[PDB]
């Protein structure tokens, strides 16, 4: 039921997006934080500050413990569970429940943030980077594999200035004009090819290979654009060319009374057909964000991390099925009657290499 | 490697029976959640019924509940499905099914 599906998501980029789901007999009620950048289903199982609650296996007569633990560290915090098996529910969308696998987490550090109104995370990506192996059934491979749906989902997001997460297909009415295919490059991460980054029309003095140092990556559970450091550098020096020093690092708000004073910035991926790329630009609504203002932007080591940031301007289509992920601008990126982002295509590729993944 | 490999399909008459098996080799099997999937001509894949690694948590489909029965032997790294009272409409290739991979399938044939 995908049209059920529609305003599933609560919440912003800031404290994520969420989802309800039902854990358990008699089931119990938690708000799932939904990551495409990664690949474990995990719950609070013990209080703690900054949730109000968490699952609690010993009321479940379906809960069953797989007898082991896993801890999984992120770059920012980290969390040990106790692995089980439990049926799931996810009442917008689904008449029935499903056995998944859960981890419960009785120790964390910097993961339960402050504000944040998720209790669990919801890992969307690949079985390749499930943990401890890629043996532990993904979430989404249970759903796909138990409720007949085809292996795709997709995402928008609402909240620049909640959303939807369609599992199982497509809504027409989540995005305005065409779907726009760039290839998945490989099944761990969604970890596709950028060609080109042009910030006010300017393209930058990189070779396409520094774009995708080690991975370009879309990930709905990072928060901002993270750029490897030589990336940021370059796209700092000409969004600050084209209009404080703390403000660039995020280590400073910004004050006015803004947005038409800064640069659109392009991100160029390639086509299905390898000859044609398309771009999906963010206008500076999406990375000078309101909070004063916060920069959208930041460094990363070894990723290019299409966060929230710019997910935030489309609908995203994770089509495992085809092995691609879709672009498309949503109705919902809009701030004040006006669009926050674009999409367009198509481009030549003649003058980019015809592997920019290193 | 992965490797799953099912067994034991073929042709039975309405109203017959069969016993499909899975052997699986490369993985815990006994920690694995296991999975009956099947793929009628003309039809999307229909998921048949799913166990739990310890064999205690059983689901079927409507279309299969009190008919067929799912089992695991963990010592033995085999899935079952043992299958009553088979229809025209069971006619499929049955895949058993664990963390988005499967074996290379049976197939059942029901024919009057
Ligand atoms: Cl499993």
């Amino acid at each position: 039921n995908f049209l059920a599906m529609v305003d599933n998501l609560q919440g912003d980029s800031g404290r994520g997006y969420y989802l309800e789901m039902l854990i358990g007999t008699p089931p119990q009620k938690l708000q799932i934080l939904v990551d495409t950048g990664s690949s474990n289903f995990a719950v609070a199982g013990t209080p703690h500050s900054y949730i109000d609650t968490y699952f609690d296996t010993e009321r479940s007569s379906t809960y069953r413990s797989k007898g082991f633990d896993v801890t999984v560290k992120y770059t920012q915090g980290s969390w040990t569970g106790f692995v089980g098996e439990d049926l799931v529910t996810i009442p917008k969308g689904f008449n029935t429940s499903f056995l998944v696998n859960i981890a419960t987490i009785f120790e964390s550090e910097n993961f339960f943030l402050p504000g944040i109104k998720w209790n669990g995370i919801l890992g969307l990506a690949y079985a390749t980077l499930a943990k401890p192996s890629s043996s532990l059934e993904t979430f989404f491979d249970s759903l796909v594999t138990q409720a007949n749906i085809p292996n795709v989902f997709s995402m928008q997001m609402c909240g620049a200035g909640g959303g939807s997460l369609v599992l199982g297909g497509i809504e027409p009415s989540l995005y305005k004009g065409d779907i726009w295919y760039t290839p998945i490059k490989e099944e761990w991460y969604y970890q596709i090819e950028i060609l080109k980054l042009e910030i006010g029309g300017q393209s930058l003095n990189l070779d396409c290979r520094e774009y995708n140092a080690d991975k370009a990556i879309v990930d709905s559970g990072t928060t901002l654009l993270r750029l490897p450091q030589k990336v940021f550098d370059a796209v700092v020096e000409a969004v600050a060319r084209a209009s404080s020093d703390g403000f660039w690092t995020g280590s400073q708000l910004a004050c006015w009374t803004p947005w038409s004073y800064f640069p659109k910035i392009s991100i160029y991926l390639r086509d299905e057909n390898s000859s044609r790329s398309f771009r999906i630009t963010i206008l500076p609504q999406l990375y000078i964000q309101p909070m004063c203002y916060r920069f959208g932007i930041s460094p990363s080591t070894n990723a290019l991390v299409i966060g929230a940031t710019v997910m935030e301007g489309f609908y995203v289509i994770f089509d495992r099925a085809q092995k691609r992920v879709g672009f498309a601008a949503s109705p919902c990126a809009e701030i004040a009657g006006a669009a926050v982002s674009e999409i367009s295509g198509p481009f030549s590729t003649e003058d980019v290499a015809s592997n920019c993944v290193p | 490697q992965v490797q799953l490999q099912e067994s034991g399909g073929g042709l039975v008459q309405p109203g017959g029976s069969l016993r499909l098996s899975c052997a699986a080799s490369g993985f815990t099997f006994s920690s694995a959640i296991m999975t009956w999937v099947r793929q009628a001509p003309g039809k999307g894949r229909e998921w048949v019924s799913t166990i739990g690694s310890d064999g205690s948590i059983t689901t079927y489909a409507d279309s299969v509940k009190g008919r067929f029965t799912i089992s695991r032997d963990n010592a033995r790294n085999t899935l079952y499905l043992q299958m009553n009272s088979l229809k025209p409409e069971d006619t499929a290739v049955y895949y058993c099914t664990s963390a988005g991979r499967r074996g290379p399938g049976t197939q059942v044939t029901v024919s009057s």
